[PDB]
């Protein structure tokens, strides 16, 4: 029965959202109001990377915070020693249709995917000089949005056929798959510990799953648009959305609920990709009108801009050490700021 | 080293008909679903017809039974057909695969007149 | 259909018993967090150009 069902999802949506409500005591707001604003934030251009012929779609630092990777619709999967400009690696891609790209924890491997439906993950010290496809990851019947990996051998994706799925890079299965998204999985980030990840989709929710378990947590809401990225914050009990509605927001695990919203009312257009700093006391995020704004993520200000790209940032990211944020544009370059 | 290519819009006189086609470089059609938006003079983007993989379509509420969207996979290509237009449907549309993380035309301008 | 309405409700009825933390002591340690280490932040406070491992 169709009815008897609706009828019950209804009384316990409105049963979770009073609970909500009956939690939420206090704003971010009159907590920090004895804080001061963080001083006008300056960051400068200390590289353009200079290499791509194309739009960027894609970029992770790797966990030593000097090499990085980029992917972009001209065929090219570039990792840069940021540290100098100089290309450690120019790999040509089998499908440019590309989406995301990962740098793995241990150096070793780098992941891209797209609309092929495919996570291929490439070798990156091998026996001889090349480079070259170790794994091709197929099982998802819609683009790969993003991809992250736990280790050599598991990586976790998210795609626009509405799941996510953890994978076993040697034998190329899905160990596990996370279903419950409604529409497009856009987005997903690794709590810092690995054990949990959250995605964010065009049902405009985001979801907290167990990765051993294989299951939805936690389901987040009020996003009015597509959440197009997401971001833990460092001590794992909460993150960030950037949305197509405009907004980043700040999710807490333990209150399952927003604390705080990012936006002004004459900034309208879709959010890409956020970040936070090493400390959390910067949210970064990038936009459609060529632009990222470093907010204040304890007073929900904005604190600075990083203006310096001649189409939309699609992508950022900051380092392990914290010592700099990266973007990635549709007008070719990376640029490293700080 | 991919194209995504819109063709056909243009003027046209209200009730009149376009045919607006969107062509990849490769094929990208048979295994994503695909999206056209519109975006008229300073108001934001909206979904118009969206194709499933499986060919299921969908439609905005303002042109559900004017506008038909059709698919063929063996020449890379998505047609947007679009009859009895009024002065509301002026505006410039978009071919997309991926949504906001992915791949865009240029934009085609459609401009309706009485 | 029905497959996928008892898989929503099934969710609702495992997120309903969760046991919520106060917003304000979730801000609150939120706050600490920061405030422990942004004096340390390379983004906030500015990194001296000698150790700016990306000089000119």
């Amino acid at each position: 029965e169709l009815d008897q069902l609706r009828q019950e999802a209804e009384q316990l949506k409105n049963q979770i959202r009073d609970a909500r409500k009956a939690c939420a005591d206090a704003t971010l707001s009159q907590i920090t109001n004895n804080i001061d604003p963080v001083g006008r934030i300056q960051m400068r251009t200390r590289r353009t990377l200079r290499g791509h012929l194309a739009k960027i779609y894609a970029m992770h630092w790797g966990t030593d915070s000097r090499l990085l990777l980029s992917a972009s619709q001209d065929g090219k999967l570039i990792i840069w020693d940021s540290y100098t400009t100089n290309k450690v690696h120019a790999i040509p891609l089998r499908s440019s249709w590309v989406m995301t790209c990962a740098y793995a924890p241990s150096g070793n491997y780098v992941a891209c995917g797209g609309l092929d439906n495919i996570c291929s993950i490439y070798n990156l010290k091998t026996r001889e000089g090349n480079v070259r496809v170790s794994r091709e990851l197929a099982g998802h019947t819609g683009y790969l949005s993003c991809c992250r990996f736990l280790d050599d051998n598991q990586i976790v994706t998210s795609s626009g056929d509405t799941t996510c799925a953890l994978w076993d890079i040697e034998t190329g299965q899905q160990t596990t798959t996370f279903t419950g998204h409604t529409g497009d999985v856009m987005s997903l980030s690794l709590a810092p510990d690995t054990r949990l990840f959250v995605s964010g989709a065009c049902d405009a929710s985001a979801k907290l799953w167990d990765v051993r378990e294989g299951m939805c947590r936690q389901t987040f809401t009020g996003h009015e648009s597509d959440i197009n990225a997401i971001c833990f914050f460092p001590n794992g009990n909460a993150f960030a959305t950037g949305s197509d509605d405009a907004t980043c927001r700040l999710f807490d695990l333990r209150a399952d609920q927003e604390l705080m919203t990012y936006s002004h009312d004459n900034i309208i257009c879709g959010i890409t990709s956020v970040s936070f700093s090493k400390s959390g006391r910067l949210l970064l995020a990038g936009y459609d009108d060529f632009n990222c704004n470093v907010w204040d993520a304890l007073k929900a200000d904005r604190a600075g801009v990083l203006a310096g790209h001649d189409n939309r940032v699609s992508c950022l990211g900051v380092t392990d050490d914290g010592m700099a944020v990266a973007t990635g544009s549709w007008d070719s370059f990376l640029k490293i700021w700080n | 080293q991919v194209q995504l290519v819109e063709s056909g819009g243009g003027l046209v006189q209200a009730g009149g008909s376009l045919r607006l086609s969107c062509a990849a470089s490769g094929s990208i059609f048979s295994i994503n679903a695909m999206g056209w938006y519109r975006q008229a003079p300073g108001k934001q983007r909206e979904l118009v017809a969206a194709i499933t993989r499986g060919g299921r379509t969908n439609y905005a509420d303002s042109v559900k039974g004017r506008f038909t969207l059709s698919r063929d996979n063996a020449k890379n290509t998505v047609y947007l057909q679009m009859n009895s237009l009024k002065p509301e449907d002026t505006a410039v549309y978009y071919c997309n695969v991926g949504r906001s993380r992915g791949y865009w035309g240029q934009g085609t301008q459609v401009t309706v007149s009485s | 259909e029905k497959d996928k309405l008892k898989m929503e409700v099934d969710q609702l009825k495992k997120e309903v018993t969760l046991e919520r933390m106060l917003v304000s002591k979730c801000c609150e340690e939120f706050r600490d967090y920061v405030e422990e280490r942004s004096g340390e932040d390379p983004l906030v406070k500015g990194i001296p150009e000698d150790k700016n491992p990306f000089k000119e």
